[PDB]
Formats: C-alpha cells, structure tokens, sequence
C-alpha cells in the first residue's frame, strides 16, 4: 500500500554502501535475519518493532534497511516495504547475478564499466584491498579469476549451490566465498571501483589450519596449489568425482617416463646388473600435472663480454624444454641417484606454470633473478610433447594469459600480477589496489613467478 | 557543473530537502516542482511558480533551474523511470532533443 510513494527512500547514501564484509548485525552480532541500513551504513538485525532494527532506526532517524537474504527495502519504522525500481543497483551490488548470455559476453567488453563512485573501471581489473600482507592471496585470486571457465563457472551460482557436500565440512566455504569474490570482481555496475578480499582471505585462513594467513605474506605458488586442491576437493561432493570445473580447466596429463641409476660408486659389473635386473629401469608413472613447475637455471654469479645488462636472461623455449622427453633431469633421492625423464601425455585447455624462482642456499633462501623471456603473443608446446599422441592434441598454439611477478627482496616482497585482459587486448598490470597500464614488451622483462597461457 | 550523471532520481527531492525537512513535505514540494519545470511556459512565469512552491528566499532553486531547466526535468524522468517503458519513452524524446541527446551520450561515455 505504502510502496511506491515512500519519501524516505530519498535519503539512502549510495555512497557509504560496503557489502562485502560479513554479514552480522550491529549489536546483535547474529547472522540470522540480519537486515542492513541504507542510510545508517551498517546493518542490523531483525525486520519490525522489539527488534535491534527497528530501534537503530528510531533512534538514529535511518529509516531505510534492506534485508540481506530478503533482497527487499523496507522502513524499518514503520514496517512498510518500499517498492522502486531505480534501487535496483543497490540489490545488484548486495547480490551480483550473471545472465545465462550475460555470463559468455566477457569477451565482448567494449566499454568501460564506471562505478557509483568517480572512477571509470573495467570489469576483471579490479584490486583486493591488502589487508596486512595478504599481497599473495591477493595476487593469486585476481590470477585465477581471470580464466573464463573458472570465472563462468563460479559466476553461476547454481553451478556449485546443489554440491553434496557433508553437513559438518568447513571447506565447503572455501567453494562457496570465492564465488562470492569472482562475481564483486566482475560486477558491470559495482557501487565501488574495488572488493575487499577481507571474506574470502579470512575463509581461505579458517580452512588451512593457520597456513597462508592475512597476517603473514606466504608462498604464491604454495598458495595457488593449496587454493587449486581444496577447489577441486570442494567442488566434488559426496562422491569421488575427479571431473571438477578446476580439474577440468587447468589440470593436464603428464606421463613421466621416470629411471633411475644404479650407483656412482660401483664398476661396470655391478652397475650393468642393478641395469638389467631393474634394479636401475625406466617406467611411466603418467599423473595429472595441474601446475608445471618449469624451473629456471641458477645464474652464473659471473660477468661475461655480451650483456650490457647484469641481469642472466633465459628463453622460455629453453626454460620449457625440460618437461620434454628428451630432456633427462635426476633428482638426488636418499642413497639413490633418481635420473627421471618427463613427457606431457595431455595438456589442459589453460596450462598454469609456475617457475620456481626462489630457493634455499647452504645458510640462506635465495631468490633467482634469471629473466623468463617469454613471447606473450603464441606458443605452442607439440615441440616438446609426448610422441605418441602428438598428433591427438589438435590445438597446441597457446597464448599467455596472466602473469604474477614477486618483485623486491625475498623476505620483504611485493605481489604484482600482469594480466592480459580480455575484451580488449591491453595487458594491464594491477598492484593490490593500483590497476596500471603494462608495455606488452615490458610483461616480457619483469621475472615471472606464476603463468597461465589459454590454449585457443 | 549539473553534470547528466550527477543528477539521480532522489537528487531533485535530496537537493530540494536543504530546505524542508520535513519528508512527507519534502516529497510534495520535490513532485510540485518536478510538475511545475515539467510543462513550463516562460522563464520569468516559471520562476514565479517556483517561487510560489518554495517561498521568495531560497533562491538557489531558481539558480538551479536556470543552470538546468530541461536537464533537470530529463534526467528525473529518466532516472526515476519505473520500468523499461517509461526509460524508452524518455530516452526516445531525448534523442530527439539535441541538448538531451548531448546529455544522454555524455551520462553513458
């Protein structure tokens, strides 16, 4: 009755409107029927008389709230649900909500999204605040988030809602909040230029067991694996279904056609014996290689006549050739000379590679400095598949699609991700809250940490 | 600079409330003068029925309404169109109109 002509709904601050936060009353701190002010700014709980919302907004004249889980604006006072249409924005930045078409135009990004506030943005750059050094995290979710598959998958709310998951599991959060961060971070008409990472950071913290925490910065390709598995260990439910979105999208096969040696101290007797009785044999141990991790060689510590610049380059070609099968690499296993030999038997649709730039040295951890240089524009690893499918694999040109460099010292060390954005084709590079501008010449020069190349 | 984008569909109520506070009144006094610059004959008439709808002082919304008479009127009926209809409609006479067409293309670049 009342609806349609309500007076007050002309006070709400579109302004001071942040949900993404948790969602808890004021003084209630309950997360039960929680029903957030539009002018007040913070949220409260209940929806009429005797309840905490009713007199927060009689006593700080807020007479407008939205419930969190009704999507609904009502006068709290007076118990009257309002009904306007040009409101709508704030129930799309409370609950973003992608098309069944909407959800494939991603790449049909023309133009800019300009937020409520004064700052023109495009969807997809967006920064996650750093709260304390959550730099890594950070980095990581804006990296994953940018593949369109997992972006598609988690944009769809009823693609992981039906998940079987048990009653009493707490990493079902961890499937259920980065969802919630995919879909702010691709909001065509966010009231902010930004989303705070503060729910999904504090989810991944709870699910770890005191591992990758807000408050300590750790290891960005432990953290991509660590959030990789309990993404595909979440995303099945009550079953062992290993077809999940992220086994699905960024996980690969790779057949390591594995050997080892017999020893380095016996003669030729005893060693061709241990290399006949399969004591020292070859054999292929093919598994599911989600993140290739490329390592790149320790620099020479030595000046040469060439290379004006002190810093060793390396081609990634190179770099990359390692995983081949002719490449032999031996691991120094306890009283074992371990000499293995990989092949790639599959490659997934996006390949995540993540060169381990960092090491530990006889008293120290060191970080290598060696440059990746890496062709952003197309690439194809057939040179160094596996021969026997070579020919299966009918697409093999795959192009870079997201880079995250850790700059700076080792213990005291930034994040930054270079990420190639669709819908046009500038490669910007984003700081935790900075969206810059990045050369596509000068993607090739900062080391790289993590990559992921879309195959096409 | 009113701005298209800077007008919203409670800004004219909001801009229109320094005055009143009461809201009920505040409404009625912000539908009136959307009535009276919508439908409007002359400038000095006009300015007198505003002047009739919110005293002889406050003469910051005559300002207003000479820096933006059309532009405040389009911009309401735009932003405070219910459904797609009445957005059609409004953007079907702005594009008509050359300094709402500037508007419209300005508020979406």
């Amino acid at each position: 009755r009342r609806s349609r002509h309500c007076p007050y709904l002309d006070t709400i601050n579109r302004s001071v409107l942040d949900f993404d936060f948790e969602k808890l009353c004021s003084i209630s701190l309950s997360h039960i029927n929680a029903y957030a002010c539009l002018v007040c700014g913070k949220y409260f709980q209940g929806r009429g008389l005797k309840s905490h919302a009713y007199i927060h907004s009689v006593q700080f004249s807020h007479h407008v709230f939205l419930n969190l889980h009704t999507l609904k604006f009502y006068c709290l006072p007076d118990n009257y649900e309002i009904i306007d249409s040009s409101l709508e924005d704030i129930t799309y930045v409370l609950k973003p909500t992608f098309t069944k078409q909407q959800i494939a135009n991603l790449d049909k990004q023309a133009k800019l999204s300009r937020a409520y506030d004064g700052t023109t943005y495009l969807p997809g750059i967006v920064g996650l605040n750093n709260i304390k050094a959550n730099d890594y995290a950070n980095a990581v979710l804006q990296a994953l988030s940018n593949v369109p598959p997992l972006r598609n998958y988690f944009l769809e709310e009823d693609n992981y809602k039906n998940i079987k998951r048990p009653p009493g599991d707490i990493m079902f959060l961890l499937v259920q909040r980065f969802g919630e961060l995919m879909r702010k971070l691709w909001n065509p008409r966010n009231f902010k230029a930004h989303v705070s990472p503060h729910e999904m950071l504090q989810a991944v913290v709870l699910c770890s067991k005191k591992t990758f925490q807000i408050t300590k910065q750790g290891d960005g390709v432990d953290f991509l694996s660590w959030f990789l598995n309990a993404l595909h260990s979440a995303l099945g439910g009550t079953k062992k279904k290993k077809k999940t979105i992220v086994t699905d999208v960024f996980q690969g096969s790779m057949r390591i056609f594995t050997k080892k040696l017999p020893h380095p101290d016996l003669p030729a007797e005893e060693k061709e014996q241990l290399l006949h009785n399969d004591e020292y044999q070859e054999t292929m141990v093919e598994s599911t290689f989600m993140y290739l991790t490329l390592d790149l060689p320790t620099a020479p510590l030595y000046k040469d006549e060439k290379e004006q610049l002190i810093i060793p380059q390396v081609p990634l070609f190179n770099i990359l050739a390692k995983f081949n099968g002719i490449t032999e690499k031996e691991y120094k296993t306890y009283k074992e000379n371990f000499l293995k030999r990989f092949q790639l038997t599959k490659l997934p649709p996006y390949l995540i590679f993540c060169i381990k730039r960092f090491t530990k040295n006889n008293f120290f951890v060191e970080k290598n400095p060696t440059i990746v240089n890496f062709p952003i524009t197309n690439v194809d690893l057939r040179e160094y598949l596996s021969e026997e499918v070579q020919a299966v694999h009918k697409n093999t040109t795959y192009d870079l699609i997201a880079n995250i460099v850790h700059d700076g010292k080792p213990s005291e060390g930034s994040y930054r991700i270079h990420v190639l954005h669709h819908g046009t084709g500038k490669w910007y590079e984003l700081q935790d809250l900075q969206v810059t501008d990045i050369l596509p010449q000068m993607i090739t020069l900062s080391e790289a940490y993590i990559q992921i190349w879309k195959r096409r | 600079d009113l701005h298209p984008r800077d007008i919203d569909a409670f800004w004219l109520q909001r801009q229109l409330s320094r005055f009143y506070d009461d809201a009920i009144v505040s409404q009625k006094k912000a539908d009136e003068v959307l009535e009276i610059l919508k439908t409007a004959s002359d400038d000095r008439e006009c300015e007198n029925q505003l002047v009739l709808l919110l005293g002889f002082n406050t003469f910051d919304f005559i300002k207003v309404l000479r820096q933006h008479r059309m532009m405040i009127l389009y911009c309401t009926l735009l932003a405070s169109a219910q459904s797609e209809a009445e957005k059609e409609r409004i953007m079907g006479k702005m594009e008509a109109d050359p300094e709402l067409s500037k508007f419209l293309y300005q508020l979406h670049e």
